[PDB]
RNA sequence: CAUGCUUGAGGUUCUAACUCUGGUCCGUAAUCCGGAUCGAGGACAGUGUAUGGUGGGCAGUUUGACUGGGGCGGUCUCCU
RNA sequence: CUUGUCGGGUAAGUUCCGACCUGCACGAAUGGCGUAACGAUGGCGGCGCUGUCUCCACCCGAGACUCAGUGAAAUUGAAA
RNA sequence: GAAAGACCAAGGGUUCCUGCGCAACGUUAAUCGACGCAGGGUUAGUCGGUUCCUAAGGCGAGGCUGAAAAGCGUAGUCGAUGGGAAACAGGUUAAUAUUCCUGUACUUCUGGUUACUGCGAUGGAGGGACGGAGAAGGCUAGGCCAGCUUGGCGUUGGUUGUCCAAGUUUAAGGUGGUAGGCUGAAAUCUUAGGUAAAUCCGGGGUUUCAAGGCCGAGAGCUGAUGACGAGUCGUCUAGAUGACGAAGUGGUUGAUGCCAUGCUUCCAAGAAAAGCUUCUAAGCUUCAGGUAACCAGGAACCGUACCCCAAACCGACACAGGUGGUCGGGUAGAGAAUACCAAGGCGCUUGAGAGAACUCGGGUGAAGGAACUAGGCAAAAUGGCACCGUAACUUCGGGAGAAGGUGCGCCGGCUAGGGUGAAGGAUUUACUCCGUAAGCUCUGGCUGGUCGAAGAUACCAGGCCGCUGCGACUGUUUAUUAAAAACACAGCACUCUGCAAACACGAAAGUGGACGUAUAGGGUGUGACGCCUGCCCGGUGCCGGAAGGUUAAUUGAUGG
RNA sequence: AAAAUG
RNA sequence: GCGGGGUGGAGCAGCCUGGUAGCUCGUCGGGCUCAUAACCCGAAGGUCGUCGGUUCAAAUCCGGCCCCCGCAACCA
RNA sequence: UUACCACGGAGUGAUUCAUGACUGGGGUGAAGUCGUAACAAGGUAGCCGUAGGGGAACCUGCGGCUGGAUC
């Protein structure tokens, strides 16, 4: 449930926080976690390569199962929980035979719930099976794309996709950016949408919030000199005399940047 | 006033020092650089 | 006008070249790298070479003289 | 142009506040018009307070002054 | 005197102590010295390293890539600022001491003998193992007071006494399992799991019970008839020497230190690996190995002097500069502020005069009170606690300590409590529950008296108010003439990107983005919030279209 | 289909 | 200092390239209407700012003058 | 000498009158200017609420009413 603060200080006026009173609240299953490090942004030369990176809170990693290849064994929703490097939350489940893994929550799945897997599974939310026997017209999310590499698309906050039509070994559904890819039929997908659909509510109210999260601050080119940008310099305020661009000098108002041109034909409609 | 030298042996033994030449050949020829002119002390 | 012999252009398909920052087996005690085998793409992508376009992202430079100081203006060759 | 004109404040106000519209040459995300809280931010006005001032006077320490010791500097064509 | 005292780390390297010196060094002299000469001085199983383990990162057999040099990276092995065994009190030299000596401990290893025995990893499980803030307790160091012992009887009125001075100390360890924290326990059958196996862990079933299991400061008892202790006696040259050596106790207060890696709560979701415990695999199997007791021995190597908020380190100097962490007493005080002191340390390496102008740092000022000036610059003024009271406006939080006002010292009378705490009582008969007079300590209330010119009496300690421009605010910025209206910001919008993502660094391999996946990632402009954001696609960009016109390498008909 | 006023 | 203009009552073509002044509104006269407006038909109306010059011929070329409108007037 | 207390002072609010550069509409007045919104089916049937636009009456969208003409 979304939170409106009340302003007491002058940072606290314009916060509204994301609250859910059903996330656990004692520690993340250890044998699942391993350690992750800050980067910077710079790459193994040192050199930044994407700025506007660094700071912020320690992190652990936390092995979320994107595979789901347990098929036919049953399972069981043991708790929901926060995870640092997502913006959707996770499920921690229990297998018939131990085996707990953690995998991303759908949109209601709580404590019980059974959450099978496999062909010839029921459809209800949270199964996880092959697209080519998912009911055409169903949302589904978590879809991969080549067979055994595990999810990749659908997987914020709130995201789904819809499966749209099926003709030979290829199924076609539209994704959330509005556009119509192809997919191989012997992929896997999971029913319903993730969790968290609130996210977007939310504001984060001052300067250092942005911090807490690893991002520095933006400067504007135009508040640059020649050398540097090129849109600075100018005597007084200037509005970037030239057509707007990048600081590599690329123009970004508008200019297509894709040149795959190898995965064009898995393209039937662009987003645009 | 903070001045610019700030004394430490272990950082003057790991970027100055003679198996940190010998390391890379643009350092092995500041030793023999060094051997030629006559040099007493050859290394930090 | 079917034909037989060739070549130009396009579409469709197949696998066997190439590609995989996909699975599992071995080297091996190893999310590298090789080999084997499945799976997908497939003569496409990609790289070499030749070529048209774009390209201040970057570079080497030029941007005249007279002048009651320089600039602005005017003049710069020939005839009475 | 310009200290535009009118009103307020002051004994007297090229600054300040409220208006007019004749905008040399405002104007709507190089955002337009307002706005509580905030500011070692710009302008103006009050109360208290005062050596800021009329106009300076006395007093207390450290130099300056004399004695003993050590002992520089910039500069310099030559100087009756 | 929250250092100008004491101690660690870095850095320095003989500056440490003694004997002999004054040429030079010391901003003066020097008999002195961090100066010259010559000797001396640093003692470890437990302190700090090394050996064991890893983080960021480095190197990197093969490998991939690259004109050459070389780049990246796998196995691996280096890298603390972190993890991981164990010692304290007293004495002692001119110079060392948790090291030497005395006394009492603790950890670990080796070789034997006996007795019983399934041993075995690099692999599996557990453990190590952890955030910000807050709060209620328990305790300890430390501080005070009383009593006790020893000495004193005061150059000037009184001082044989509710008088004055000093001292009233004692660790590690062992025993103890307390305040308190966490957890259900045992037996039996079984298994889509932990890459193979497992009696270990994870999962499932049945039976029984309300009691076990792990942590945990601290008190007390002992260490300790011992050490220490004012001082006294004997011996010697004013100081050394040996022996003896009094009291050594209770009550209150109380930490920012320990319980505490605990508990509650909030998002920003809070290191790894080894040492450690346990399970089996390959191998032995009557050797090996393991488990207990006893005996005998061992713990190597390196650093230990001195400065260390500075005259010894970084600044050319014996330089108003800079330098990480620990301790930190008394009286006032909220306080680690401030004032006066303790322990301890120092008076800052030229002086002596005299008392001109003028300069620097201050004190007081008649009448006036900003008339000064670019401008109230500077100075003066306000300043604490309790109580009363307080405007426009507002985003309902604020503005606000708005503004303004009253009381405050000391000495008595009466009076209401809290905390600790003998005797008593109870049964959990003991590290326990309830509760107590005296004493000690902490909060008040109403009622007089009294001194001064003035009682928050010194140090310390907000000046306030009314209109406006700009930027919403906290924050950042030109080290060394600009701290702002400039930058950032939360919020808004446009645009690109379908993952081997766009984009960026790399002749390349590769890496970041991201172990992320359109509620995500990059670029651009604007800049909280409220009301809004109007017309123009002619120019230049970008997006889409494919008909026609032009149009490169290439090809080579024809002609000469 | 156009059709204002007095 | 440089540049562009002055044409019926009003606002705009004609000036390039010398020989022919045009468009809209307005004005006048007659129509339709009970009357005005709107609408229809027919006419008038500028020797081209002024002077001077070349030319057979100047709104048109070349000069001065009087009127306007734009820029520029900078470094100390 | 203390207690009560009038005059008089200090700070800060509320309320009510007079006035104020400049501005918003209202009413009245004459042979003024621009159009013609309503009254007939007033020549686009009018009114009500609401939103946007425009010299002005007013126009347009959404919903409602008949206090609308012809058959
Ligand atoms: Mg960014
Ligand atoms: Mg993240
Ligand atoms: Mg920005
Ligand atoms: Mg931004
Ligand atoms: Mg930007
Ligand atoms: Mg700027
Ligand atoms: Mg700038
Ligand atoms: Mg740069
Ligand atoms: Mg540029
Ligand atoms: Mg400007
Ligand atoms: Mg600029
Ligand atoms: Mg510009
Ligand atoms: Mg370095
Ligand atoms: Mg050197
Ligand atoms: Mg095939
Ligand atoms: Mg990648
Ligand atoms: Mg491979
Ligand atoms: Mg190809
Ligand atoms: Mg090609
Ligand atoms: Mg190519
Ligand atoms: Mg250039
Ligand atoms: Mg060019
Ligand atoms: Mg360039
Ligand atoms: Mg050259
Ligand atoms: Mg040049
Ligand atoms: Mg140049
Ligand atoms: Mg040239
Ligand atoms: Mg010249
Ligand atoms: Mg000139
Ligand atoms: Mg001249
Ligand atoms: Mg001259
Ligand atoms: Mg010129
Ligand atoms: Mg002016
Ligand atoms: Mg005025
Ligand atoms: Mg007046
Ligand atoms: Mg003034
Ligand atoms: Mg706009
Ligand atoms: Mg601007
Ligand atoms: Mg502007
Ligand atoms: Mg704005
Ligand atoms: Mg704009
Ligand atoms: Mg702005
Ligand atoms: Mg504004
Ligand atoms: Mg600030
Ligand atoms: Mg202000
Ligand atoms: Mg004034
Ligand atoms: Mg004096
Ligand atoms: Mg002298
Ligand atoms: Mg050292
Ligand atoms: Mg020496
Ligand atoms: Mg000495
Ligand atoms: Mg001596
Ligand atoms: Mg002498
Ligand atoms: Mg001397
Ligand atoms: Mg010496
Ligand atoms: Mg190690
Ligand atoms: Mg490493
Ligand atoms: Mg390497
Ligand atoms: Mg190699
Ligand atoms: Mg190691
Ligand atoms: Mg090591
Ligand atoms: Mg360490
Ligand atoms: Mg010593
Ligand atoms: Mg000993
Ligand atoms: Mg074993
Ligand atoms: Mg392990
Ligand atoms: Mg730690
Ligand atoms: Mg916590
Ligand atoms: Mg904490
Ligand atoms: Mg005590
Ligand atoms: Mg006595
Ligand atoms: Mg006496
Ligand atoms: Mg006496
Ligand atoms: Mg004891
Ligand atoms: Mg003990
Ligand atoms: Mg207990
Ligand atoms: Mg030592
Ligand atoms: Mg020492
Ligand atoms: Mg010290
Ligand atoms: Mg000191
Ligand atoms: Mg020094
Ligand atoms: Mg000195
Ligand atoms: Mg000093
Ligand atoms: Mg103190
Ligand atoms: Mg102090
Ligand atoms: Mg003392
Ligand atoms: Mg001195
Ligand atoms: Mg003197
Ligand atoms: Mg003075
Ligand atoms: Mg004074
Ligand atoms: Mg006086
Ligand atoms: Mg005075
Ligand atoms: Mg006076
Ligand atoms: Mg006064
Ligand atoms: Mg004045
Ligand atoms: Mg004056
Ligand atoms: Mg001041
Ligand atoms: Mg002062
Ligand atoms: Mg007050
Ligand atoms: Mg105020
Ligand atoms: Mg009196
Ligand atoms: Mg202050
Ligand atoms: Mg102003
Ligand atoms: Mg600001
Ligand atoms: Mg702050
Ligand atoms: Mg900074
Ligand atoms: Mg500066
Ligand atoms: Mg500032
Ligand atoms: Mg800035
Ligand atoms: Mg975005
Ligand atoms: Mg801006
Ligand atoms: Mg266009
Ligand atoms: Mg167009
Ligand atoms: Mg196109
Ligand atoms: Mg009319
Ligand atoms: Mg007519
Ligand atoms: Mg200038
Ligand atoms: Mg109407
Ligand atoms: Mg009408
Ligand atoms: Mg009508
Ligand atoms: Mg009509
Ligand atoms: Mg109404
Ligand atoms: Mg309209
Ligand atoms: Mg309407
Ligand atoms: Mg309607
Ligand atoms: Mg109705």
């Amino acid at each position: 449930a979304i939170v409106k603060c009340k302003p007491t200080s002058a940072g606290r006026r314009f916060v509204v926080k994301v609250v859910n009173q059903e996330l656990h609240k004692g520690a993340p299953y250890a044998p699942l976690l391993e350690k992750k490090s800050k980067s910077g942004g710079r790459n193994n030369n040192g050199r930044i390569t994407t700025r506007h990176i660094g700071g912020g809170h320690k992190q652990h990693y936390r092995l979320v199962d994107f595979r789901r290849n347990k098929d036919g064994i049953p399972a069981i929703v043991e708790r929901v929980e926060y995870d640092p490097n997502r913006t959707a939350h996770i499920a921690l489940l229990k297998y018939a035979d131990g085996e707990r893994r953690y995998i991303i929550a759908p949109k209601g799945v709580a404590a019980g719930d059974q959450l099978i897997s496999g062909i010839g599974a029921p459809i209800k939310a949270g199964n996880s099976m092959p697209l080519r026997n998912i009911p055409v017209g169903s949302t589904v999310h978590g879809i991969e794309l080549k067979p055994g590499k595990g999810a990749q698309i659908a997987r914020s906050a709130g995201a789904s996709a819809q499966l749209v039509a099926r003709e030979g070994a290829y199924v076609t559904l539209r994704l959330r950016s509005g556009e119509m890819r192809k997919v191989l039929a012997e992929c896997r997908a999971t029913l319903g949408e993730v969790s968290n659909s609130e996210h977007s509510l939310r504001s984060l109210g001052k300067a250092g919030a942005t911090r807490w999260r690893g991002v520095r601050p933006t400067v504007r080119g135009v508040a640059m000199n020649p050398v540097d940008h090129p849109h600075g310099g100018g005597e007084g305020r200037t509005s970037a005399g030239r057509h707007p661009v990048s600081p590599w000098g690329l123009q970004t108002k508008g200019k297509k940047t894709r040149s795959n041109k190898r995965t064009d034909n898995m393209i039937v409609r662009r987003r645009k | 006033m903070k001045r610019t030298f700030q004394p430490s042996t272990l950082k003057r033994a790991r970027v100055h020092g003679f198996r940190a030449r010998m390391a890379t050949k643009n350092g092995r020829q500041v030793l023999s650089r060094r051997r030629a002119k006559g040099r007493k002390r050859l290394t930090v």
